[PDB]
RNA sequence: AAACUUUCAACAACGGAUCUCUUGGUUCUCGCAUCGAUGAAGAACGCAGCGAAAUGCGAUACGUAAUAUGAAUUGCAGAUAUUCGUGAAUCAUCGAAUCUUUGAACGCACAUUGCGCCCUCUGGUAUUCCGGAGGGCAUGCCUGUUUGAGCGUCGUUU
RNA sequence: UGCUGUAAAGCUGGGUCGAACGGCCUCUAGUGCAGAUCUUGGUGGUAGUAGCAAAUAUUCAAAUGAGAACUUUGAAGACUGAAGUGGGGAAAGGUUCCAUGUCAACAGCAGUUGGACAUGGGUUAGUCGAUCCUAAGAGAUGGGGAAGCUCCGUUUCAACGUGC
RNA sequence: GCGAGAGACCGAUAGCGAACAAGUACAGUGAUGGAAAGAUGAAAAGAACUUUGAAAAGAGAGUGAAAAAGUACGUGAAAUUG
RNA sequence: UUGGGCCCGGCUCUUGUCUAUGUUCCUUGGAACAGGACGUCACAGAGGGUGAGAAUCCCGUGCGAUGAGAUGACCCGGGUCU
């Protein structure tokens, strides 16, 4: 009764949906997420796993402040206003 | 080619007594992917024979 | 396409303020209308019209607060330059140009010639 | 909901989700300068936010609602 | 359940809304490509995950 | 493994040497960025030559004393006898060498 | 002899090879140095006249300001929209803003849209209770300010 | 449709088709398939075959409809037989709920019916729960380890009240 | 990362896993695993209308250079089949 | 031998505007961007678009010219005040 009459037992979750990254990986009795290791600090992340780092990394989301760095950059990171040709 | 054209699966072979090939095969499943053959130069997806 | 920003640039706090609040009543009054049209499109041009007035409200009131800061030591966060982090705690051109008595002597004793060979 | 305006002196409006009923009775009171006798409020499985707000015998709602504009 | 978080029940919500088939004025747009809403769900057939 | 009458040879390739493999195909990018960074530094100072002026040395060990080549810098008794003082010599296209 | 089986051809199927394309990939070279407590990267939930996604954005929500430009947008609809012009469209440009709930994430807590406390204003006959608006309250460390502790200790007076 | 070559193959008639392609002198290589229980995709024979047989059981008529063994209503015959095939809930699901329309796919026959498909509607609390308490336990702080990710410890060798 | 220019490179089973709403759909309690899928036509001109059918469709017709291009869309091989 | 501050230039970076010559004739074709004839420009016969292989139809390309913004104790040339 291993198989299909135990499958049957499954109603308890083991994990629920995780604060910061919101996937279903928040261990509920350890209070740890096992994808991105909240709630520590740094982000849960290993060189043994190149292909989960691209999952979650810059340019996933909408990089909302980076998108627009470069063009404050090329500009000198100007102060001020633009001014109305005369 | 790119240095990990055709290695980027954690393909395992299943051995024999499961009356298939001995190639390694995608592992997991609900995938349509799940249990075909991968890193092989006759694999389709795999890479190349002696990469360039 | 609604109120002219040039226009609202001219009013005070009081005048901005009443035509927000009309603003407002005339999308309250077309979200009621569009229970029944369904379609209307006026919708869009009131709801950039609130934000043209916020944003000059806004505006206005921003440059009043640095009026009053200006040249004073410290002013608000964001009121500041916003360059970042990394440019905010670099040295200033003051600092980073502080030198040595001793360095400042032998720097004006010898600097750096201009010459040319053959003659 | 429109059966609420008629038989129960009821108005029935969309809310936002924010929003307690204390901050409820105080809006229609500004808007539309009426007293609510109580404000049941729900948040509908769309995710937005309905109140039932009932008003004293003082206001027929069904009036309140012409004046508003959609009855 | 009945008894269901908020956080719970705002999930539920937006997977709702998810779940509607392709507008149809979308499909006479210039270079349009999309014939239909090819992320739709049934209850029984596959489970949110929540 | 060890066939045939072959000289015995030492390939040392049982490292992951082709992780570091270096190779240089940016040898004419390079000469001709190196170019242009010789000309604008030439420019900018001209007519200053580019070249500070390099002492003649012998080269050391028994195998190089027949040849002389350019030093590093005159050495401060060298500048002594022309009279000019080691600070100044740096400003005016000599090159100085306290250890020598 | 039919039927049936097999082979072949024509036409029709099944299927998607072949050919030809290509806003993609791969590799090489050249140039540059710019994330975040002034709140980043990431997440969740929302936002359009009619949208599910992708893209964009944040209750000012497929965007506000500004500069430039100069008649569109377009699948349909529609101006209390526009045309010798402060003027259509435009992430063209971009220097001013907005930026929900979060997240290093900072009042405490969080499988909860849970629970405080302080300041100013305001409603309810209220310094104390209940409601609302705005502004605040994390930790380590540095410099300084103020208030202190210790017979650690100096001076003086019985 | 034929021709040439021992051959690998080359050329050609007819049909189809619609945007590029070849001969020769050389260069170059990810360059030739019948097999690898090869890889991916596609298709057969088997074969209209095995089978669609647990849970007592259905029938007549009318209505609807193009179409009724299977929908609705009526009449009957039955069963579960209150430790139920009844009436609710916890976990889990998440709109499956309700009305209207509706049958391409799905419901291994069928389908006018449906937990399917489409459009809308629907969940109202001072008193019911959560919220609060503490349980086994989990775990910051002061500290002590550890190169460190972090480990120990829970008032602990602490000047511990955001006191009333 | 940002911005460019290239190649005796690959040409949709190749080239990145991804030329497409691709780290998507989907699986797994979880760490993770992870596809398939490009091509009508110059232009929708995407077949008005009549007729048979409950309808889907069919037959006429119509558009087009072509319907031996009808979205089950260029060409349309083989297995397999009438 | 020699200090410091501003003002205009140059250099560096970014960016705006501006530019030669057929759409002449015949044939095929749904379409000429194909073939033929006669040409033109070329410091431009790179590339792309447009109903088929387009220097000459369009954008660009080549050649330069001319504005705007920046930037620099630690680049130089002039001024100018101490
Ligand atoms: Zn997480």
């Amino acid at each position: 009764g291993k198989g299909t009459p135990s499958l049957g037992k499954r109603h308890n979750k083991s994990h629920t949906l995780c604060n910061r990254c919101g996937r279903r990986s928040f261990h509920v009795q350890k209070k740890t997420c096992s994808s991105c290791g909240y709630p520590a600090a740094k982000m849960r992340s290993h060189n043994w796993a190149l292909k989960a780092k691209r999952r979650r990394t810059t340019g996933t989301g909408r990089m909302a402040y980076l998108k627009h760095v470069t063009r404050r950059f090329k500009n000198g990171f100007q102060t001020g206003v633009a001014k109305a040709q005369t | 080619v790119a240095e990990n054209a055709g290695h980027q699966t954690s393909a395992e072979s299943w051995g024999t007594g499961r009356a298939v090939a001995r190639i390694p095969r995608v592992g997991g499943g609900g995938t349509h992917r799940s249990g075909q053959a991968a890193f092989g130069n006759m694999c389709r997806g795999g890479r190349m024979f002696a990469p360039t | 396409a609604g109120v002219k920003t040039f226009e609202l640039r001219t009013k005070s706090k009081e005048q901005l303020e009443s035509q927000l609040v009309e603003l407002k009543q005339e999308l309250a009054t077309l979200k009621v209308q569009k229970l029944q049209r369904p379609s209307l499109p006026r919708i869009h041009t009131v709801r950039k019209n609130i934000a043209r007035v916020l944003t000059v409200i806004n505006l206005n009131q921003r440059e009043n607060v640095r009026a009053f800061y200006a040249g004073k030591k410290y002013i608000p966060k964001d009121l500041r330059a916003k360059k970042t982090r990394a440019l905010r705690r670099k040295l200033t051109k003051f600092e980073a140009s502080q030198e040595t008595e001793k360095a400042r002597k032998q720097r004006i004793a010898f600097p750096q010639r201009k010459f040319a060979i053959k003659a | 909901a429109m059966k609420k305006v008629e038989d129960g002196n009821t108005l029935v409006f969309q809310v936002d989700i924010k929003s307690n009923k204390h901050q409820i009775k105080s809006a229609v009171k500004e808007l539309y300068d009426v007293d609510a006798l109580y404000v049941n409020t729900l948040i509908r499985p769309n995710g937005t936010k309905k109140a039932y707000i009932r008003l004293t015998s003082d206001y027929d709602a069904l009036d309140i609602a012409n004046r508003i504009g959609y009855i | 359940p009945s008894q269901k978080s908020f956080r719970t029940k705002q999930k539920l919500a937006k997977a709702q809304k998810q779940n509607r088939p392709l507008p149809q004025w979308i499909r006479l747009r210039t270079d349009n490509k999309i014939r239909y809403n090819a992320k739709r769900r049934h209850w029984r057939r596959t489970k949110l995950g929540i | 493994a060890i066939s045939k009458n072959l000289p015995l040879l030492n390939n040392h390739f049982r490292k992951h040497w082709q992780e570091r493999v270096r190779v240089h195909f940016d040898q004419a990018g390079k000469k001709a960025s190196r170019r242009q960074s010789r000309l604008r530094k030439a420019a900018k100072i001209a007519p200053r030559p580019i070249d500070a002026l390099r002492p003649v040395v012998r080269a050391p060990t028994v195998k190089y004393n027949r040849k002389v080549r350019a030093g590093r810098g005159f050495t401060l008794a060298e500048l002594k006898a022309v009279g000019i003082a080691p600070k100044y010599a740096r400003t005016i296209g000599i090159s100085v060498d306290h250890r020598r």
